[PDB]
C-alpha cells in the first residue's frame, strides 16, 4: 500500500516491515508467537537469565539496539555514522552480561531488581525464503524498580527472527531495536529489551 | 557562600567538603569560574570534516553549533537566536551552508552572520544593523591533534599550554600514532550525580577498579582481569599518575593497550599496538613508544575525560548539581583497518556506552555520593584524597608534571582539586595564575 | 447486569458499553478485532499518514476527543456544556491534520519524532440494527519521544465503530475517547489516539 | 537583584533581557509585582449566569472561587478554608450556596462568609468571631461586556480606565455587535515557557505568522493563507498595531473576520460579519464598523490574549519561570446562529486548543525561547523589539494609543514590556503611575 | 527447565510458576483467560465495583498485595518478617472498601476519578489438583488520573486462581501481587490491582 | 527570612502562618533546628534482637545504619563512607558484622570503626589514622521501652525528660502492658505535604474525625463510627487532650481500645483490654489502668506518630517542604497471641497503610493544606489553632501536662507550635529552654 513518496514521513525500512505483515495472515501463528515472546518475558522479569540464553536465544544471534543522531528531516549531504550501538551482541557477549548479571559481586544487584515487562501488538509473519525463519514484531513496555525510589520505564518496538530450533523450541536469531529516546532519562539501558 | 574566603578544597588538595557535589549555589558558581573560564570539549575533525559540516555541542550548560568554514577553520557560537532568542538548530549533525530561524525566519550563515531577515527592505527598511547581529560567537576555538575544544574567555592560555604537563603523555597516542579519530554518533545518558564524581573517577581512581568493577573484570575476559575482587594488587612499577598546572591529570597503565576489551579483541589488540611501538621506538624513543600503548585514564579539566587504548571518550555535561548528561564517544587509530575500528567502537559501547556493563558498576558510586552531599551532616564534612600524599615529585628526568610513581593513588585527584578551589575563588584568569604560582610545591608538600 | 442506582459510581453510558460485550461473545471477532488495531497501530507509529487515512479511515469517521470539565459528584443544577472537543473531525478535517503532519515546512516534525504505540483489552461486538458496524473498544499507550529529551506518554480508552467497507479493508466510522486527564502535561495532544 | 535599579526592559522598550524568561527570583516578583496588581481574567457571565453558579480561576498562581450572587453581582474569593488552610473547592464549576471543607466540616457561604462550624456551641460556645473569618475576598472584580476580571489591589484604576487606548478597538465586537458569549469548557494544557513568550506574541507578533505557520497556513484552508512561508507580504495598509499605558496591546488585520478558521467555514463567516457589519456602519460609523470584522491579535496586560473573529480566548497561568498552564475557550456572538456557534467553538479548539494544529506550530519557538533564558551565556542577551521603531505614532485624529500604522511591526511588543518595567520596578501604584507619566513619549521617541 | 542454583537471581517461587506455564498449553484457555481479565478490568475502569464484586470474587477470596523489605542478596542471617501487607482482603474485607468507594461522603471521590487499565502477558494452566480452579498470570498497567493534573501509574504482575464458578460466571477465589516498587511514588495505593 | 524575629507562631501557639507548610529556605532552616536538635524514632528492639542486626532509618533527610552491637547496646551512624562519601548500605535491614563500601572497598565494623582498607600496607602504609577515620556517629541513642530514638545533639535532654508530661499517658500501654513490639516491615509511601501536616493531625485533631472520615467510620464497622458524617459527638468527657515542655501531646479517647479496627476485630479486642486493664487496676490505679485501654493519638514531637490500641506507628520523614516519605508500622502488645497479632497488624496496614482506606480520606486535606502554603496570598495567612484555648490547665491532680480536658480541641496544636516556635528562633538548646521558662504560663493564658 504505502508509497514512500507520497508519505513524506516514512522510511523505506518501516514500509517494507509493513508490507511483510499486511499480506498473508496466519491466525494460528500469531498465538504462537505470542506465546513464545510472553514465556520469553516471564523468563527475563523472574530474572532467569540462563534459562533465557538456553531456551529462548540462538548460538547465531545478533541482539542489536542502536540509537541514532537526530538530523534535518531534510538532510542529504551528512553522510557520517547515522548511529551507534547500544548493544550488538552475539551469543558470547550475550553470555558474558549473563555472567555479569548473575555474579555475586555484581553490588548494583543487591538488593534484587524488581523487572515487569509488558509485551503488545504482536504480529508474525513466515519468511519468505527461510521456512526455518518466523519474523515477529512486538512493542514492549519494560519496568525496573530497585532501591527503594529508583522506577525506570522503557518503551521500545522490536523487529525480530526467530527460528523453529528443535523440538518445538523455538529461538531468537536476531532482535534490532531502534531506540526511540535520544538521550536516556533511565540511568543506563542495562536492561534486556 | 563567600567563595574568595570559604575552604571548599583544604591545602595541597587533600580533602574536599562534600557538599560540593549537591549545592545548587556552587553549581551556578561553577557555570561563571568553570565552565565559562576553561577549554570544554567540542567534536573531533573527523566528525565535521567538510566545508558546511556541523554539529551541536554543550558548554556547560549553553548549547553552541560547532562548524566548519569554507576557509577550512572551525567557528562555534550559541544556538540562540538574535532576534528573540529562540533555539536555532534542533538537530545534532547536519551540512548546511546556515541556519533560518523557525520564529520569524531570521537567516545566519555558517559564519555566525545575519544574512538575512524576512521582508527586511519593507519592514526594516536600512535600520537593521545586521552587522551588529550576528550570532554571539564562542572566543576561542583551538584543536590538540584533531580534537576540537571551545572556551568563552578570551583570556584563557592557548590549549596546549592549557594541557600542561599532561600533553606529554597523550601525544604518542594523539600524534605519534598517526593520529585518531572520534567515531560518533556519541550515547547520550542522564546520571543523577555531579559531574565531578566522574571526572575525579577517570582522572585518578585505579583504586575502584578491582572492587567496583569485580563483576566485569571477572565476566568481561579482559587485560586487566586478574584485579577481581582485589584478588590481586598491580605489580611493582605497573604505572604512575600525574597531574598539572591546569588541572588535567591521569593514570598509566603499562602496555594495557587491550584495555578493557574482552577477550574477543585481546590478542588482535596487542598485535597492532606492540607493531605500532616498535616503529615508534627509533622516533620518539622506548619510554614514550611504550606510553603510547599503555592505558590512560585522563581527565582533560575540567569535564572531558578518557581511556586510551580501550578508546573511550566521555563529556559530563552539566545540567544541575545532581545531574549529568553524559556522552560517550570511541577514539580510534586512524590508521587501524576499517573492520577493527568498527569492533573497537561497539567494544567501547558494549563497556562504557549507554548500557555498558562495566559505566554501570560505577553509577551507583557516583549518584550516592553526590546526593549525599546534599545531606544535612554530610555537606560540612570531608572526602578524603590523600592516598600516596608526600611521596609525590616535581620535575622528573623522564616523567613530568606532578607524578606519582604508582600504579594506584590519588595524586591526580589532588591536581584536579587544587585547580578547581583556585578557579572558584578567582574572578578571572589572572587571579587564577596568581593563586596557582606555587601549584607544585603544594601538591610536593611532605616529601 | 449493571445497575447504576446501585453501583453509584458508573455513568449510564458506561453501563451500556459494560451490556454489549458482556453478551454475545465471538472469539474469532475479538481476534480479527486485535490484528485490525495493531495493523492501524503500526502504520501510525511509521507516521504513514495518508495510508492510515486510505486503510483505515472512513469517508463518514467521526474523530472525537473530549475533555470533560471537573463537577462535583453531586452536581444536579449546574447544566452548561459539560465538555470540549479536543478533536471532532470529520476526514477532510483529519486530511488537513495529515496534510499538516507532512508539510516539510513543519518545522517541528524535523528532527523526526519517534511514536510507540500499546494496544491492550480489546473487546469487539457486532452492532444490533446495522451489520456492516463492528463495536471495538480498546485502551492505548501512546509514548511520543522528540528532540532528545522530550517524551510524553497518552493513556485512554477507545470506543470505535467501523464498518465491513469492501475487499476486507475495514475502516474506522467513529473513534470516540474521553481523555482521562483534564489538564495536559504532555505539551498538546497532537496525537492521533 | 534589585529591582529598583536593574534595566530589565531598554529605554522605549527597545529590548529586554533574556533573562526575564528564565529567572525565577524575577518570577516570584512578578507575581507581588505584575499578579498580585493588576486585572486578571476570572470568567464570562455567560458561565456563571445563574445565583449559586461558579468557577474555579487561577489569579497568577493563587486560586479563587467566582460565585454569582443572589443580587446578580460576582464576588471572588481565595479557594482556601480560613481554619487549617484546605483547599476548599475540588471542582471545576457548579452551582451551591456554599462550600463546606472536607477537613473539619466549616462551611460558607456563596458569599464567602463563615456561616457554619460543626458543633460550634459545644466547642467554640461564643468564642468564635464568625463575622472575621470569612474567605479572603479578591479587592476588586469588574465587568467589560460580560468579561469579568479580578485584581486584589484595592489601588488598581478601573478596568476600564486600565483597558486604556485598547479598549476602542475592542468595543466593536465586544460591545456593538449585541455582545459575545464565552463557551466552556476551556481546553487546559502545560507548556514549558515563560507565560510572557506567548502573551508577547499575541499581543504584537504578526512578523511570525507566514513562517512559525507555514505549514497550517497550507493546509488549513484559511483567509491569511496567502502568507504560507512568507510566500508573500501583506499589502498596503493591511493592518496596524498599537499599545496602551497600562500594557494591553493589539495588531488589526483589516477586514480579517474568518481569522484562522479553515476554507469550510469561511463563507458563512465572512457573509456572516459582513452583514453586521452594514447595520454598524449606520450606529458606530464606517471605521469602527470596519474594526468589528477586522481580526484583533490582542493581549490585556499581562496574561489575557485573544483573536478576535477567530473566536480564541487564553490565558497563560504562570506555574514557574519556565511553566505556563494555557486556558483555551472559544468567544462567539450571542446573536450568531447556534450551530454556527457550536462550529465555530470547535474550530477554535481544531486550531488553537490542545490538539490545535496552529498552537503547535508556536510551541518550540515559545518553549526555546524560554528556556534559553536560564542558559549562562544568555541571561544578560538582549531580546529585541525594535522593529518600527521611530515610525510610531501619538494622538491620531482616527486610531487610538501609540500606533504603527502598517501591518507587522513590534509596537505592541515595546508598549508591553514598558508597563512591565514600571511594575518590576514600582512597589505599588502610585509608583507605577510615576514611572508612566510620560509613557507614549517614551514609544515614540525619533519620530 | 529452571535450576535456582544456577540461575542465580531466581527465587523458588518463581521457578515454580515458569514450571507451571511452560508445560501443557491450551490456547483456547488462553483466550478465555484473556477475555475473563479484560472484562474484569473494564467493570474496575468504569468503577462498577458492587458489579466487579458480584459477577468477578469469589466468597472464598483472599486478594492480597505485599511489599518486601529490602534485603541483600547474600543475607542468610535475619529471619524476621519479609513483607507486609498493603492489601490481604477476605470477601467482606474487599466490601467495605467497595462501600467506602461508593460512599457519597468519600470526599475524595469528587470529582469523579478516571481509570485506564492496561492488561497483558496473560497465561493460563489448570491446576494439577483442583479441577474448579484455573491459575492464570498477567500484568497490569494501572494509570489513575484525578483533579485536573494528578497522574499516578501503578505497574505489576498477577498471580491469580480463578475457580469455573456456576453458569460460566468465573470468579476470583485468589489474587497475590507482590508490589515492585517499595517506596510508593503515586501518593497511596488505593487501587484495585 | 531572620527567624530570630520572625512571629511564625503567635503567643499561646493560637495561630501559624502558612507559609510554614511551603517555605523551602524554612524547612532547611528546620533542618538545622528541628532534626538536627531533636529525638527522632529509629527502631524498636524487636527489629534488631541479635547481635550484628541493623536496620536503615532516616533522620531528617539524613540515612543513618542502626546496629546491635555484641555487648548488647545500640549505636547508630551515617550511612555515609569515610572515604569518597558513598551510600555505604543499600538495603532496609539485615545481620552483619560490618558493611563494606562498593567503591573502594573499606570495611567497617558494626561499631563504625574503619576495620580494614584493601591493601593498606602497600598503599597507605602506617599513614591511615583508621582511629579517625571510623563513621559518623549518632551522639545520641536512646529506649523507651524499646522504641529507640536518636539525637544528633549531644546537649538534648533525656528521652524520658523530652517526652515530659506525655510519658505519664504512654507508660500503662509501653510499659505496664508488659510492652509493645514493633511489627515490621512498614510500609512506604511519599505524599505532596508538609511532614507538619500529618504531625499536627495526629498530635491533637479529633475535631476532623467525623467529617474526614465519614466513609470509612461508615463503611469501616469501627467502635468510634457514631461520629460519622458528624451524625453525632461524643459525649461527657469521653476524652481529653494534652501537651508538654517539648511539644509532645497527644488525645486520649477513653475506652477506645479497638480503636479503627473493623467490627471483625472489636469483641476480641475489648475483650483482651479489659482482662488486662482488671489485672492493671491493682497495680497502677484505675485511673492509669484505664488510660492503657483508652486510644491515644499522639505525636512524639517532631515528627513520629501513633495510635495506640489501634496500633498505628507513623514517622512522617521529610524531603522538602512539599514532600513526606510516610512510613507505617503496627504496634501489637508482647502478649498478645500470635494469631491475633498478626490480624491486628494487618488491620493497621489496611486501615493506615499504603493502602489504608482511613489515610487515603486524609491525604487531599494534607496535601492542599501544605501546597496551599507556597501560593502567594496565603504565604502571609494565619493558620487558626484556637479550639478550646482559655479552658486548658496546669499541674492538675490527676492529669498531667498542660490538660484540656475535653475529646475535641487544639490544645496538642498548640503545644506542639510553641514548642516549634522556640526551636526555630533558638541556636541551640539553652536558648530553647530560655525560650520555654513559662511554656505552660504561655498556654493557659486568659484561664
Ligand atoms: C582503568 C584505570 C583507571 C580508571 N579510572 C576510571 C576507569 C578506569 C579504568
Ligand atoms: C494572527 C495575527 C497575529 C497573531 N499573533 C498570534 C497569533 C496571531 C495570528
Ligand atoms: C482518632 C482520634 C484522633 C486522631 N488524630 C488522627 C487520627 C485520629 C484518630
Ligand atoms: S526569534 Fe529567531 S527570527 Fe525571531
Ligand atoms: S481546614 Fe477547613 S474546616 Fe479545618
Ligand atoms: S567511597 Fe567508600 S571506599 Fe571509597
Ligand atoms: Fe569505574
Ligand atoms: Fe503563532
Ligand atoms: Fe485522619
Amino acid at each position: 500500500m504505502i508509497n514512500i513518496q507520497e508519505d513524506k514521513l516514512v522510511s523505506a525500512h518501516d514500509a517494507e516491515e509493513i508490507l511483510r505483515f499486511f499480506n498473508c495472515h496466519d491466525s494460528a501463528l500469531q498465538q504462537e508467537a505470542t506465546t513464545l515472546l510472553t514465556q520469553e518475558a516471564h523468563l527475563l522479569d523472574i530474572q532467569a537469565y540462563r534459562a533465557w540464553l538456553e531456551h529462548c536465544v540462538g548460538s547465531e544471534v545478533q541482539y542489536q539496539v542502536i540509537s541514532r543522531e537526530l538530523r534535518a528531516a531534510s538532510e542529504r549531504r551528512y553522510k557520517l555514522n547515522e548511529a551507534m550501538n547500544v548493544y550488538n551482541e552475539n551469543f558470547q557477549q550475550l553470555k558474558v552480561r549473563v555472567e555479569h548479571q548473575l555474579d555475586p559481586q555484581n553490588w548494583g544487584n543487591s538488593p534484587k531488581l524488581r523487572f515487569t515487562r509488558f509485551i503488545t501488538n504482536v504480529q508474525a509473519a513466515m519468511d519468505v525464503n527461510d521456512k526455518e525463519l518466523l519474523h515477529i514484531r512486538s512493542n514492549v513496555i519494560l519496568h525496573r524498580a530497585r532501591r527503594g525510589n529508583q522506577v525506570d520505564v522503557f518503551y521500545a518496538a522490536r523487529e525480530d527472527k526467530w527460528k523453529r530450533g528443535e523440538g518445538g523450541v523455538r529461538k531468537l536469531v536476531q532482535r534490532f531495536v531502534d531506540y526511540p529516546e535520544r538521550i536516556l532519562q533511565t540511568h543506563n539501558l542495562m536492561v534486556f529489551l | 557562600m563567600n567563595y574568595n574566603n570559604k575552604i571548599l578544597v583544604s591545602e595541597s588538595g587533600l580533602s574536599q567538603k562534600h557538599l560540593i557535589h549537591g549545592d545548587e549555589e556552587l553549581f551556578q558558581h561553577e557555570l561563571k569560574t568553570i565552565f565559562a573560564r576553561n577549554w570544554l570539549f567540542l567534536t573531533h575533525d573527523s566528525l565535521i570534516p567538510a566545508p558546511g559540516d556541523y554539529v551541536t555541542a554543550k558548554m556547560g550548560i549553553d548549547e553552541v553549533i560547532v562548524s566548519r568554514q569554507n576557509d577550512g577553520s572551525i567557528r562555534a557560537f550559541l544556538n540562540v537566536c538574535r532576534h528573540r532568542g529562540k533555539t536555532l538548530v534542533s538537530v545534532e549533525a547536519g551540512n548546511a551552508k546556515g541556519f533560518v530561524c523557525s520564529y520569524h525566519g531570521w537567516g545566519f550563515g555558517s559564519n555566525g552572520e545575519l544574512q538575512s531577515v524576512p521582508f527586511e527592505k519593507d519592514l526594516y527598511g536600512e535600520s537593521l544593523n545586521k552587522k551588529c547581529l550576528g550570532l554571539k560567537e564562542v572566543a576561542r576555538v583551538e584543536s590538540f591533534h584533531g580534537f576540537i575544544y571551545g572556551c568563552f574567555d578570551q583570556e584563557a592560555p592557548p590549549l596546549m599550554d592549557y594541557l600542561g604537563d599532561a600533553a606529554w603523555y597523550l601525544e604518542p597516542m594523539f600524534k605519534h600514532s598517526g593520529g585518531l579519530e572520534l567515531v560518533g554518533p556519541p550515547g547520550k545518558v542522564v546520571i543523577k550525580a555531579n559531574w565531578k564524581a566522574p571526572a575525579e573517577n577517570f582522572v585518578g581512581d585505579a583504586y575502584h577498579v578491582g572492587w567496583t568493577h569485580a563483576s566485569s573484570l571477572r565476566s568481561g575476559e579482559s587485560i586487566f582481569s586478574s584485579l577481581a575482587g582485589n584478588a590481586a594488587l598491580p605489580p611493582e612499577g605497573a604505572g604512575l599518575q600525574m597531574t598539572s598546572k591546569y588541572g588535567s591529570g591521569m593514570g598509566v597503565l603499562w602496555d594495557g593497550y587491550s584495555g578493557v576489551h574482552s577477550a574477543d579483541l585481546v590478542p588482535e589488540l596487542m598485535a597492532f599496538g606492540g607493531a605500532k611501538q616498535e616503529r615508534l621506538n627509533k622516533e620518539i624513543g622506548d619510554v614514550r613508544a611504550r606510553i603510547y600503548r599503555s592505558h590512560l585514564n585522563c581527565t582533560v579539566f575540567p569535564n572531558n575525560s578518557m581511556l586510551t587504548c580501550s578508546g573511550v571518550f566521555k563529556v559530563w555535561n552539566p545540567i544541575d548539581a545532581n545531574t549529568t548528561e553524559v556522552w560517550t564517544y570511541a577514539i580510534v587509530e586512524k590508521d587501524m583497518p576499517e573492520d577493527l575500528k568498527r569492533r573497537l567502537a561497539d567494544s567501547v559501547q558494549r563497556t562504557f556506552g549507554p548500557a555498558g556493563f562495566w559505566e554501570s558498576d560505577d553509577n551507583d558510586n557516583m549518584e550516592t555520593a553526590s546526593q549525599n552531599g546534599k545531606k544535612y551532616q554530610s555537606r560540612d564534612s570531608d572526602l578524603l584524597s590523600n592516598l600516596g600524599f608526600g611521596e609525590d615529585v616535581y620535575g622528573d628526568a623522564v616523567y613530568p608534571g606532578v607524578v606519582g610513581k604508582s600504579a594506584i593513588g590519588e595524586t591526580s585527584y589532588r591536581g584536579f582539586y587544587r585547580a578547581y578551589q583556585a578557579h572558584v575563588s578567582s574572578s578571572n584568569w589572572a587571579e587564577f595564575e596568581h593563586a596557582s604560582s606555587t601549584w607544585h610545591t603544594e601538591l610536593t608538600k611532605t616529601t
